[PDB]
C-alpha cells in the first residue's frame, strides 16, 4: 500500500483548544494562498500522500497566524474567547457587544 | 383598594392570638376569622358570632380541647 | 447521571399537587370550597392520597387477562414520563437531532396505555371504553402533525433549541391566529380531563381505563393522564409563546417560562368545568368534517409565505 | 446517553408498581367479578364481535396518515432545492388531499 | 416500639385525610347524598371526592331503600371494593325500611346482605346530621395491626 | 458493551416469532410495538434520526387501526395465549431455535449461516461509516426531496387518492 | 377568596420550577464553564472529540 | 455482513407467517406489515452505510407503499364478516 | 480538514506495527498491495479499520448519533 | 425498458449521478469505474473485461474482503493468551 | 349576479367554515406567481453554501481573484 513516513509532517501540529478556531473567521482572509492551493491539490489528486508538502505549508502559516494576535491586543482576544465558550454554540449571537471591543484593536 | 386588603389580613393575625395563637387556628381550625365573642359556655367553648360575611353564618364558635374526657 | 432522577421525583410531586388545583381552581369555578380540613390549604391532602392507594389497596381483576393489564400502568408512566426528556426548556437532557418527531411519536405511544386497558377484563363491558377512546384519539392524531408542519414552516426546523430562539421580539400566537386557537382543542386528544376530552371520564359511560384497574395500578394511571395535560401547556408554551431567551441568566428565564405554563395550566380545568361532553359520534364531525379542511387551507398558506417572502432556517 | 435516560424512567415507573403489589395482602376471596362499574351478572359472556360503524373513518386514517409523513419534508427539505420547481409539487400533495375529502362528503359512512 | 406504633397512625391518617364515596342512587337519600356536593354543606376535598367505580373507591354509601331485586346487586359491588371497605348506611330505609320493613319486597337493614359500620338514622338525612357519617368514620379508625 | 446494535437485533427477531407462531392480532400485535420500536433503534444507531422515527409515526397509528379491528371482525370469541395451545407454543419453541441457537455460534469466531457470507464479529466495523461530510452531514440528513424525483411526488399523490374512492365502492 | 387559592398556586411554583434550574445548575459540577455543548450534526461532535484529544485527556470540554 | 444476517433471518420467519394460516385472517394482514417492516430496516441499513443522499428518499416512498395493500387488504376484512359472521380461512365455499 | 488526515495517517503507522508484530514465524500475510486491486485512487476508509485495540476509544469514535454529547 | 422516455426526463435511479446538494456517495470513487466500463455495449455482455473493477467494486460495499481479513487479525490477537502480548496504545 | 353574490351568501349561512376553506387555499396558489418578491427567496437560497468551497486552476479567466475582499464573479449584496 505504501503508507507515510513514522515522522510525518509538520512539526508540533495544531492549536491546543478548540472553537478558538472557531471564533476567529479572520483567518479566511489572511493567509489564503497556501489554504487554497492545498484545496487545489486534494480535489484534482483524491489521496493524501501526495498533497501531504502543501499540507505542511497550511499547519506551519497556522502557527504564524494565531502569534501575531497573541503579541498585539491579545486582552480583547482573549475576552471574546471566554464569551464564546460561555454560550452553547451561538457563534455571533449575544457575543456581538463583545465583538465590539475586538476588530477594532485589530484595525490599527 | 390593594393596599387595604394586604393590611386587612395582618390585622386578622395579629387581633386573635399572636403567633402561636395563629398557627392553633391555622392547623386545627379550618377557617380563621377574628370579631365579637359570647364567652361564657360550659366545659370550656369559646363561641364568637356577630359576623357580616354572608347569609346563614355566626363566625368560627370553635371546640373546646378535653371537653369531658 | 443526575439529571434524569431530578425530573421525575419533583415531577411525580407536580402531578400529586395538580390534585390540588383539579379541585380548588374547579371547586371555585363551582363556587365551592375545595381543600381545607387535612393541611393549613389543604396542602397535605395530595402527598396523602400516595399513602392511601399504593400502600393499603390491593386489587388484581377476576377474570383478568394474562400478562397485560399489569403492563398497562407501566406503559402509562414508562412512555408519558420519558416525554419530559426531549423538552427544549432552558437546557434539553440529550438534545435530539430532530426535536418534535419524538414527541409527537411517544404521543401516540402513550395512548396504547388505554388500549391495552381494553384486553384487561376479558369481559365485553371495559373494552366499550376502550373502542370509544379510539375514535376519539385517532382522528385527532391527523390534524394534530398538520399544525405542526405550518408553525414549523413557518420558524426553523424539528429541533426543540430553534423554537426558543425564533421568539425574539414577538410570539408565534399573532402570526398563526387560527391555528393557535387550534391547539386549545387539538391538544386533547389524548385522554385528558376537559370537555372536549375521550372515553376517561365518567358521567354517562363507566370509566375507560379505570374499571378494569384497580386503585394501584388505576392510581398509576392518573399520575400518567394528569402528567399529560402539564405536558400539553409545556408544549404549547414553546410553540407559540417564547417572551425572551437570556443564555447567560438562566434565572430571568425559569420564572418567565413557569408563569406562562402556569395560566395555560389553569386554562384546561377552566374548559373541564364549563362545557359537557361532545358525543362520540359529533367528535368525530367537529374535526374531519369541519376543521381538517381549514386546517389544511391554513397548511396550504404556510407553504407559500416563506416563497412569497424569505423565510428559511 | 439516550438509552441510560429512557431506562432509568422505565425502571423506576416498574418499581412502583412492585410497592403496590406486595405490601398489600390480607385476603383474597372468590369476590371479583368480570364487568363490575354497574353490578350484576353479565349477561354477554366472554368475547362477541361487536363491529362496524366506524368501519370506514378508521380505514381513511391509516391512508391519510400516509401523506402526513409525506408532508415531513416541507420544512427541513427547503433549504438547498429550488423553491419555483418545488412549488408546483408541495401544493400538490396537500391539493389531492382535499380532493379525496370532497369525495368522502358524498356519504361519509353510518358515523 | 414507638416507631412502629406511630407508623400504623401514619396509614390510618391517610383514611382519616380522604375517602371516596360511591354515587349509589337507590331512593331520595341519594338526593342528599348529592347536598354532599352541594356547596352549603361540603364534604368536596374535605375528605369526600366524587368519581364512582366501586374498583377505585373506599367507602360505599348505601342511600335508600333495597329489595330483593337489589340484594345479589349490591352483594357483589360490596365485593368488588378494596378489602380496607367501610359500608355507611344512611336513612330509615337503610337501617330497616323508612315505613315498609313489614313488606314483601323490602330487605330489612342492609345488614342480611351487606356488613354496617356506621348508621346514620335520618330519613330525609339533613346534611348536618350526614357530616357525622364520615367525619365518625374518621374518628373509629383508631388501631390497625399490632403484631 | 462494545454491541449497541446487534442486541437490539435479538430483540427485533424475538417479536417476529409472534407472527409465524401465531397469537392472535393482540399478542401478535405487540410484536410491532415492542420488536417494532426497538427497531427504530437499529435504524437510529447506523444515523438519521428522521427516517428512525418515521416507523414510530405510521407502524403504530396503523395498528390502532388494526387493533380497531382485533375488537371487532372476527378476532372476538377466545384470546388464545401463545403460552396454551399445542399447535401455537411447538412453532414458537422451534422458533427460538432459530434464533437463539444461531448467537451460540456468533460468540468465538465466525458464525456459520445459510448464506454464503460469513458474519464474522465486527464491533467497530458495525458503524462502516467515515465522518466525511460536517456541514449538512448525513446522506438522510438531507433525505426526502421534492426535488430531482419530480415524476414520484405525482404516482403517489394519485396512489393516495385511488385508495380513498376505491375503498367507498368496495364498502 | 384567592387567599385559599394562591397556596395552590405557590406549592406549583416550587416544584415545577425545579427541572429548570436543576438542568442549568448541574452544568457547574460536570463541565468547566456551567456549558454542555450541543451536538446537533458531526461537524460541532467533530469539534467535542478533538478538544478532549488536544491537552484535556479526560475532560471532555476544557478551555486552552 | 453481519447486521444484515439478524434482520434478513426476521424476514424468514415473517416469510412463514404469511404462508401460514390458522382460525382467523387477521394474521396475514399483520404480516404483510411485519415483512414491510423487515425490508424497510433492510433498505435503511444499505443506503446509509454506503451513502446515496439521492435514494434516501426511496424508503420513504416504500413507506407510503408499505401500508397502501395493508389498509385495502383491512378493508376487505370489513365485507367478509358482513356477507358470514366472522372472518375465517376455514369458511370458503369456492373451488 | 487537515486534522483528520493527520490522524488517519498516524492511525495506519500504527496498524503497520502491529501486522508485523503479530505475523512473524507460520501465517503468510503481506500487508502489501492491500485488500484493493485497484491500487490508484487508494480511499482511507477508516471506520472499520481504524482502532483494532481498546474498547473505550472505539465505542466514543463509531457512535455519533447515540449518546450525542 | 420495454418502451423509453424521450424529451422529458423521470432519472436520478443509477448510483453516483447528479448529488441532492453536494454530498457526494461513500463508493464514488468506484462508482465512477464501473459507468467507464460498461458505457459500451460489449464489456457487460462479454463480462470478462470488467471483471477486475467489478470485483473492487463488490469490496466496497459488502466489505466482505476486508471482513476475512480483519477477522484473521482479532482471532490471532485473542488465540495468543498469556504469550507474546503487546498493547502501544 | 348569478353565483357569485347570490350562491356566496348561502355558504355563510349554511356551513360557514367552507368560505375559509376555499379562500385562504385559493390566495395561497394565486400569490406566489404575480407577487414581484418571490424570486429573491430563491437567490439567498442558491447563495447559501451548505459544502466547502472549490478551487479551480486558473488560465485565462474573467471575473475571478482571490480569496481576499476583491470585486470577483458577483457576490451577495442584495439587502445588507
Ligand atoms: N389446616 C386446617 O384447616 C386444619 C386441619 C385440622 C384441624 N384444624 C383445626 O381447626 C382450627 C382451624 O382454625 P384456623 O386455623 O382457621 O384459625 P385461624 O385462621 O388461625 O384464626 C384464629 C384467630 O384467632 C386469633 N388468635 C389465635 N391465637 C391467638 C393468640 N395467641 N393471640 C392473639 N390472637 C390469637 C387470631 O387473631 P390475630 O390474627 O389477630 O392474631 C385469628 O384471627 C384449628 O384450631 C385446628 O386445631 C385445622
Ligand atoms: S330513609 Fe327516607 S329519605 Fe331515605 S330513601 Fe327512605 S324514605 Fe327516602
Amino acid at each position: 500500500e505504501l503508507p507515510s513516513l513514522e515522522d510525518l509532517k509538520v512539526q508540533e501540529v495544531k492549536v491546543s483548544s478548540s472553537v478558538l478556531k472557531a471564533a476567529a473567521h479572520h483567518y479566511g482572509a489572511q493567509c489564503d494562498k497556501p489554504n487554497k492551493e492545498f484545496m487545489l491539490c486534494r480535489w484534482e489528486e483524491k489521496d493524501p500522500r501526495r498533497c501531504l508538502e502543501e499540507g505542511k505549508l497550511v499547519n506551519q502559516c497556522a502557527l504564524e497566524f494565531f502569534r501575531q494576535i497573541k503579541r498585539h491586543c491579545a486582552e480583547p482576544f482573549t475576552e471574546y474567547w471566554t464569551c464564546i465558550d460561555y454560550s452553547g454554540l451561538q457563534l455571533f449571537r449575544r457575543c456581538r457587544k463583545q465583538q465590539a471591543q475586538f476588530d477594532e484593536c485589530v484595525l490599527d | 383598594e390593594l393596599l387595604q386588603v394586604l393590611k386587612r389580613g395582618l390585622q386578622q393575625v395579629s387581633g386573635h392570638g399572636g403567633l402561636r395563637g395563629y398557627l392553633r387556628v391555622l392547623f386545627r381550625a379550618n377557617d380563621v376569622r377574628v370579631g365579637t365573642l359570647v364567652g361564657e359556655d360550659k366545659y370550656g367553648n369559646k363561641y364568637y358570632e356577630d359576623n357580616k360575611q354572608f347569609f346563614g353564618r355566626h363566625r368560627w364558635v370553635i371546640y373546646t380541647t378535653e371537653m369531658n374526657g | 447521571m443526575i439529571n434524569i432522577l431530578m425530573l421525575i421525583i419533583p415531577i411525580l410531586l407536580a402531578v400529586a399537587f395538580l390534585t390540588l388545583v383539579e379541585r380548588k381552581v374547579l371547586g371555585y369555578m363551582q363556587l365551592r370550597k375545595g381543600p381545607n380540613v387535612v393541611g393549613p390549604y389543604g396542602l397535605l391532602q395530595p402527598i396523602a392520597d400516595a399513602i392511601k392507594l399504593f400502600i393499603k389497596e390491593p386489587l388484581r381483576p377476576a377474570t383478568s387477562s394474562a400478562s397485560m393489564f399489569i403492563l398497562a400502568p407501566i406503559m402509562a408512566l414508562g412512555l408519558a414520563l420519558t416525554m419530559w426528556i426531549p423538552l427544549p426548556m432552558p437546557y434539553p437532557l440529550i438534545n435530539m437531532n430532530l426535536g418534535v418527531l419524538f414527541m409527537l411519536a411517544m404521543s401516540s405511544l402513550a395512548v396504547y396505555s388505554i388500549l391495552w386497558s381494553g384486553w384487561a377484563s376479558n369481559s365485553k363491558y371495559a373494552l366499550i371504553g376502550a373502542l370509544r377512546a379510539v375514535a376519539q384519539t385517532i382522528s385527532y392524531e391527523v390534524t394534530l402533525a398538520i399544525i405542526l408542519l405550518s408553525v414549523l414552516l413557518m420558524s426553523g426546523s424539528f429541533t426543540l433549541s430553534t423554537l426558543i430562539t425564533t421568539q425574539e421580539q414577538m410570539w408565534l400566537i399573532l402570526p398563526a391566529w387560527p391555528l393557535a386557537m387550534m391547539w386549545f382543542i387539538s391538544t386533547l386528544a389524548e385522554t385528558n380531563r376537559a370537555p372536549f376530552d375521550l372515553t376517561e371520564g365518567e358521567s354517562e359511560l363507566v370509566s375507560g381505563f379505570n374499571v378494569e384497574y384497580a386503585a394501584g395500578p388505576f392510581a398509576l394511571f392518573f399520575m400518567a393522564e394528569y402528567a399529560n395535560i402539564i405536558m400539553m401547556n409545556i408544549f404549547t408554551a414553546i410553540l407559540f409563546l417564547g417572551t425572551s431567551h437570556n443564555p447567560h441568566m438562566p434565572e430571568l428565564y425559569t420564572i418567565n417560562f413557569t408563569i406562562k405554563s402556569l395560566l395555560l395550566t389553569m386554562s384546561f380545568l377552566w374548559i373541564r368545568a364549563s362545557y359537557p361532553r361532545f358525543r362520540y359520534d359529533q367528535l368525530m364531525h367537529l374535526l374531519w368534517k369541519n376543521f381538517l379542511p381549514l386546517t389544511l387551507a391554513l397548511c396550504m398558506w404556510h407553504v407559500s409565505l416563506p416563497i412569497l417572502t424569505s423565510g428559511i432556517p | 446517553n439516550l438509552m441510560l435516560a429512557l431506562l432509568t424512567n422505565f425502571t423506576l415507573a416498574t418499581l412502583l408498581v412492585i410497592i403496590a403489589f406486595w405490601l398489600p395482602q390480607l385476603n383474597v376471596y372468590s369476590e371479583k367479578t368480570s364487568p363490575y362499574e354497574c353490578g350484576f351478572d353479565p349477561m354477554g359472556s366472554a368475547r362477541l364481535p361487536f363491529s362496524m360503524k366506524f368501519f370506514l373513518v378508521a380505514i381513511t386514517f391509516l391512508l391519510f396518515d400516509l401523506e402526513i409523513a409525506l408532508l415531513l419534508p416541507l420544512p427541513w427539505a427547503s433549504q438547498t432545492a429550488n423553491l419555483n420547481t418545488m412549488l408546483t409539487m408541495a401544493l400538490f400533495l396537500i391539493i389531492l388531499l382535499a380532493v379525496s375529502l370532497a369525495y368522502e362528503w358524498t356519504q361519509k359512512g353510518l358515523e | 416500639e414507638y416507631v412502629v406504633a406511630k407508623l400504623d397512625d401514619l396509614i390510618n391518617w391517610a383514611r382519616r385525610s380522604s375517602l371516596w364515596p360511591m354515587t349509589f342512587g337507590l331512593a331520595c337519600c341519594a338526593v342528599e347524598m348529592m347536598h354532599m356536593a352541594a356547596p352549603r354543606y361540603d364534604m368536596d376535598r374535605f375528605g369526600v371526592v366524587f368519581r364512582a367505580s366501586p374498583r377505585q373507591s373506599d367507602v360505599m354509601i348505601v342511600a335508600g331503600t333495597l329489595t330483593n331485586k337489589m340484594a345479589p346487586a349490591l352483594r357483589k359491588v360490596y365485593d368488588q371494593m378494596p378489602e380496607p371497605r367501610y359500608v355507611v348506611s344512611m336513612g330509615s330505609c337503610a337501617n330497616g325500611g323508612g315505613y315498609y320493613h313489614y313488606s314483601y319486597s323490602v330487605v330489612r337493614g342492609c345488614d342480611r346482605i351487606v356488613p354496617v359500620d356506621i348508621y346514620v338514622p335520618g330519613c330525609p338525612p339533613t346534611a348536618e346530621a350526614l357530616l357525622y357519617g364520615i367525619l365518625q368514620l374518621q374518628k373509629k379508625i383508631k388501631r390497625e395491626k399490632r403484631l | 458493551m462494545l454491541y449497541i446494535v446487534f442486541i437490539l437485533s435479538v430483540i427485533f427477531v424475538m417479536g417476529f416469532v409472534g407472527f409465524s407462531s401465531k397469537p392472535s392480532p393482540i399478542y401478535g400485535g405487540l410484536g410491532l410495538i415492542v420488536s417494532g420500536g426497538v427497531g427504530c433503534g437499529i435504524v437510529l444507531n447506523f444515523g438519521g434520526s428522521f427516517l428512525g422515527l418515521m416507523v414510530f409515526l405510521i407502524y403504530l397509528g396503523g395498528m390502532m387501526v388494526v387493533f380497531g379491528y382485533t375488537t371487532a371482525m372476527a378476532t372476538e370469541q377466545y384470546p388464545e395465549i401463545w403460552l396454551s395451545n399445542k399447535a401455537v407454543l411447538g412453532a414458537f419453541v422451534t422458533g427460538l431455535l432459530m434464533e437463539f441457537f444461531m448467537v451460540y455460534y456468533v460468540l468465538k469466531d465466525k458464525e456459520v449461516e445459510v448464506v454464503f457470507e460469513f458474519n464474522g464479529l465486527g464491533d467497530w466495523v458495525i458503524y462502516d461509516t467515515g465522518d466525511s461530510g460536517f456541514f449538512s452531514e448525513e446522506a438522510m440528513g438531507i433525505a426526502a426531496l421534492y426535488s430531482y424525483g419530480t415524476w414520484l411526488v405525482i404516482v403517489t399523490g394519485w396512489s393516495l387518492l385511488i385508495g380513498v374512492v376505491v375503498i367507498m365502492e368496495i364498502t | 377568596m384567592w387567599f385559599e387559592v394562591l397556596p395552590g398556586i405557590a406549592v406549583m411554583g416550587v416544584c415545577l420550577f425545579i427541572p429548570g434550574m436543576a438542568t442549568a445548575r448541574i452544568h457547574r459540577f460536570s463541565n468547566g464553564g456551567k456549558e454542555k455543548r450541543v451536538a446537533h450534526y458531526p461537524y460541532q461532535w467533530y469539534l467535542m472529540e478533538r478538544d478532549r484529544r488536544v491537552s484535556g485527556v479526560n475532560r471532555s470540554y476544557v478551555s486552552k | 455482513s453481519m447486521v444484515y444476517m439478524n434482520i434478513m433471518m426476521a424476514f424468514t420467519v415473517s416469510l412463514v407467517g404469511l404462508l401460514m394460516y390458522r382460525s382467523h385472517l387477521m394474521s396475514s394482514l399483520l404480516c404483510l406489515e411485519g415483512m414491510m417492516l423487515s425490508l424497510f430496516v433492510m433498505a435503511a441499513l444499505t443506503i446509509l452505510n454506503s451513502h446515496f443522499t439521492l435514494a434516501s428518499m426511496m424508503p420513504i416512498i416504500l413507506l407510503v407503499f408499505a401500508a397502501c395493500e395493508a389498509a385495502l387488504g383491512l378493508s376487505l376484512l370489513v365485507m367478509v364478516s358482513n356477507t358470514y359472521g366472522t372472518d375465517y380461512v376455514q369458511n370458503l365455499n369456492l373451488l | 480538514l487537515q486534522a483528520e488526515k493527520d490522524r488517519r495517517v498516524l492511525q495506519m503507522l500504527r496498524e503497520n506495527l502491529e501486522e508485523e508484530a503479530t505475523v512473524m514465524k507460520d501465517x503468510x500475510x503481506x500487508x502489501x498491495x492491500x485488500x484493493x486491486x485497484x491500487x490508484x485512487x487508494x480511499x482511507x476508509x477508516x471506520x472499520x479499520x481504524x482502532x483494532x485495540x481498546x474498547x473505550x476509544x472505539x465505542x466514543x469514535x463509531x457512535x455519533x448519533x447515540x449518546x450525542x454529547x | 425498458q420495454k418502451r423509453l422516455g424521450v424529451d422529458l426526463d423521470r432519472w436520478m435511479t443509477i448510483q453516483s449521478a447528479e448529488q441532492p446538494h453536494k454530498i457526494p456517495s461513500r463508493c464514488h470513487a468506484f462508482e465512477k469505474e464501473w459507468i467507464e466500463c460498461a458505457h459500451g455495449i460489449g464489456s457487460i455482455r462479454a463480462e470478462k473485461e470488467c471483471k477486475i473493477e467489478f470485483e473492487d467494486f463488490r469490496e466496497c460495499l459488502l466489505r466482505q474482503k476486508t471482513m476475512k481479513r480483519l477477522h484473521a487479525i482479532r482471532r490471532q490477537r485473542e488465540k495468543l493468551i498469556k504469550e507474546g502480548k503487546y498493547t502501544p496504545p | 349576479a348569478e353565483r357569485v353574490a347570490a350562491f356566496l351568501k348561502n355558504v355563510w349561512a349554511k356551513e360557514p367554515v367552507l368560505v375559509a376553506s376555499f379562500a385562504i387555499a385559493g390566495l395561497a396558489v394565486i400569490l406566489p406567481t404575480l407577487s414581484p418578491y418571490t424570486k429573491y427567496s430563491l437567490m439567498i437560497n442558491x447563495x447559501x453554501x451548505x459544502x466547502x468551497x472549490x478551487x479551480x486552476x486558473x488560465x485565462x479567466x474573467x471575473x475571478x481573484x482571490x480569496x481576499x475582499x476583491x470585486x470577483x464573479x458577483x457576490x451577495x449584496x442584495x439587502x445588507x
